[PDB]
């Protein structure tokens, strides 16, 4: 379940 | 019966009692809130920082937003202290933006007049902006900080 904040994975562009 | 004061309150309530900065959403998503700090505590507290605000989808956060999956519980944080200025600290999982320019997370930045912070970047349809309103009165008091007080 959890609730990890949806964060992109584009090597922090 | 608070009728007269009500007139002055709506037209222009007395702001600056201990008001640091105000957060206003321009994208129309989160309700306006008022950030504040005690002047006596700021002057008396000769430490690194005085009071800091945390903003995000967290009910703990000094600022509670609506519900953006792109934003984190505590998307961003604002710190007040140093001497007579303000600093903005980003703390989002996705990042915090300033007028379109992304800043370094958990990093301190110099306050700006009517500054604005953008969050939830990645999807043009998933970004939220916020405007910061600095209290002129606060700046005036901070300028004098400790009154000489002529004995």
């Amino acid at each position: 379940s959890l609730e990890v904040t949806e964060a992109d994975a584009t090597f922090v562009q | 019966a608070t009728q007269r004061f009500l007139i002055e309150k709506f037209s222009q309530e007395q702001i600056g009692e201990n008001i640091v900065c105000r957060v206003i959403c321009t994208t129309g998503q989160i309700p306006i809130r008022d950030l504040s700090a005690d002047i006596s505590q700021v002057l008396k507290e000769k430490r690194s920082i005085k009071k800091v605000w945390t903003f995000g989808r967290n009910p703990a956060c000094d600022y509670h937003l609506g519900n953006i999956s792109r934003l984190s519980n505590k998307h961003f944080q604002i710190l007040l202290g140093e001497d007579g200025n303000l600093l903005l600290n980003d703390i989002s999982t996705n990042g915090t933006w300033l007028n379109g320019q992304k800043v370094e997370k958990n990093s301190n930045q110099l306050l700006s007049q009517g500054d604005e912070i953008t969050v939830g970047v990645g999807v043009e349809s998933d970004i939220l902006s916020l405007v910061i309103f600095i209290n002129d009165k606060f700046k005036q008091c901070l300028e004098q900080n400790k009154v000489d007080r002529i004995r």
